[PDB]
């Protein structure tokens, strides 16, 4: 596929593509029953469908009712993801339909290919990058809307806020994946980095704080430090 | 009994007739094959000694005409032709000197293998897969692609097998994507059996033809077809009971006949492991599983 070795800039060209991450579709807590057994309880999840050029996030909330009465939920979850992604593509005008859909896990390929048979010219392929999209639910405003849903719901966000007014999609995506990787690696410290200045807030319609350009440079440095520090702690380097 | 006369054997060749094969040396006195049983189909196949590239051959039914082989020095192959003059053919074939220069079809009476391998194969259906209506016999070779392969380059020289594609609209009902992908019963029963093949005999006939083309010619598209048609049955939760029982017998005789040294190239490990050990019908293939395990354990 490649999508690396100086050929990953194409990600941000004018062919419409979507990343699909299913890691948060089927989510459960694990507890102990009365007799002593251990039981899962499902909690609401989401499909993370992202246009990396525009920052447009199609967050399909997966309400726990989806699972009721169903067997083999981890399998069903991939097929539920594919049904919803297919439904999304069909809902879009032709000029907004993706030319490529990049799934973050290879297990999504067959379910998506099968649901997308009506769109033979849409390429479906596995990502070559390790992407931290599983940490999407560490973004408070995303987690809040997922956990409050009482029914299936689609919520639209721009995961880049207003950054494209000032930086390129390539740069925005790098910032996004750095933030998410930090949230994945040390969520509580990454959140404190983002909240260190009480005078810098998150606009009602944004997900991230309103940092100036120089403040983003500092924040990014702190996130890189957080990630490297955790690497050292984990591998005793 | 019927006879397949050869005008001569100008080039050294390995000749197969049904499941048997023998060598002929260059310019050897050879005039063909005698003592062939009727009733079935047959296949005569060739692989030249000085160039084992291109195996090739002809499927034919002795009931449809008097057929003979003549080497064509322009095209460089043994060609099947039909003799319209039954009197000259009867005269060539009853000729005592002529049968001294032929080999006998060496059928052992106990052996029912060829019927077991070709039971459902019929010339009329072969001539729909191999399209050449001017001849009553059908040419196949090692290089010929299938129409399905071509859709992923000479349409006249293709194997027009029934397209089987698990990830296609034909196989998958809208609204039943997961169901139909995980359980191919719709695709097998409604699309293929009811819709295309009309009955399990025609289905098995193409399955058997594909296997034999894969084994006799090393034809890769035929191997793909054979495996696909097996996998479609095994991956269906709902299959008539006679079909599974009969499938076990069909596959058993195919695996039994397969050259032991041809296992790395004629058997797809993924498909066989799925059918025998993971599929809905894993337990419906008792005899096939037993011969596979005791003959090709390396593959499983
Ligand atoms: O004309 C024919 O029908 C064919 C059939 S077989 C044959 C033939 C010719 C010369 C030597 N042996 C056999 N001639």
């Amino acid at each position: 596929g490649a999508m690396n070795s100086s050929n990953y800039a194409e990600l941000f060209n004018n062919d419409i593509k979507l990343f699909v991450d299913d890691t948060n579709v089927y989510r459960v807590t694990v507890h102990k029953t009365f007799e002593g057994n251990v039981a899962t309880k499902a909690i609401n999840g989401c499909i993370f469908t992202l246009n990396p050029k525009t920052g447009h996030l199609f967050l399909k909330i997966i309400h726990t009712s989806v699972w009721a009465g169903q067997k083999r939920l981890s399998q069903l979850a991939k097929w539920k993801t594919a049904e919803e992604v297919s439904a999304l593509v069909r809902s879009l005008p032709k000029e907004e339909q993706p030319k490529q859909i990049i799934v973050t896990r290879k297990a999504m390929l067959d379910p998506l290919e099968v649901h997308m048979l009506d769109f033979p010219n849409i390429a479906i392929r596995p990502t070559e990058l390790r992407l931290p999209f599983s940490a999407a639910m560490s973004i408070d405003k995303l987690s809040d809307v997922v956990m409050k849903a009482t029914e299936p719901q689609m919520v639209l966000f721009n995961i880049y806020d207003d950054w494209l007014d000032r930086i390129s999609s390539y740069t925005a995506f790098s910032r996004l994946t750095l933030l998410l990787r930090a949230l994945k690696t040390n969520e509580e410290s990454a959140k404190m980095i983002l909240l260190s200045d009480p005078t810098i807030t998150i606009k009602s319609y944004h997900l991230w704080p309103s940092f100036t350009d120089e403040q983003w440079i500092t924040i990014e440095s702190q996130m890189r430090d957080l990630i490297l520090t955790e690497y050292g702690r984990k591998y005793n380097v | 009994m019927n006879t397949v006369p050869f005008t001569s054997a100008p080039i050294e060749v390995t000749i197969g007739i049904d499941q048997y094969s023998f060598n002929v040396k260059e310019n050897q006195p050879f005039h063909g094959i005698k003592d062939i049983p009727i009733g079935h189909v047959h296949v005569i196949h060739f692989q030249h000694a000085d160039n084992s590239s291109m195996r090739y051959g002809y499927w034919f039914d002795c009931r449809m005409g008097n057929f003979y082989i003549q080497y064509d020095p322009k095209d460089g192959l043994y060609k099947m032709m039909e003799e319209r003059d039954g009197a000259k053919f009867e005269n060539i074939v009853h000729n005592f000197k002529e049968r001294q220069m032929m080999v006998s079809y060496p059928k052992i009476d106990e052996d029912d293998t060829w019927y077991n391998l070709t039971e459902f194969v019929q010339m009329d259906k072969i001539r729909k897969i191999v399209r050449k209506d001017e001849n009553q016999f059908s040419y196949v070779d090692s290089s010929m692609t299938t129409v399905q392969e071509n859709e992923l380059s000479d349409p006249a020289h293709s194997l027009n097998y029934t397209v089987i594609n698990f990830k296609s609209r034909e196989a998958i009902r809208p609204g039943h994507e997961m169901e139909d992908f995980l359980d191919k019963s719709y695709y097998l029963n409604t699309v293929m059996l009811q819709g295309i093949f009309k009955n399990s005999s025609n289905y098995f006939g193409e399955l058997q033809f594909a296997f034999l083309n894969a084994m006799f010619f090393g034809n890769y598209g035929s191997s793909l077809q054979w495996h696909a048609m097996i996998e479609l049955i095994c991956s269906s939760a709902t299959v008539p009971k006679h079909m599974l029982d009969k499938l076990d017998e069909i596959l058993y005789y195919q695996i039994k006949t397969l050259p032991e040294q041809y296992s790395d190239i004629l058997l797809n490990e993924r498909v066989w492991n799925i059918c025998l050990y993971s599929s809905f019908q894993k337990n419906s293939l008792h005899n096939t599983e037993k011969i596979m395990e005791n003959k090709y354990p390396e593959l499983l």
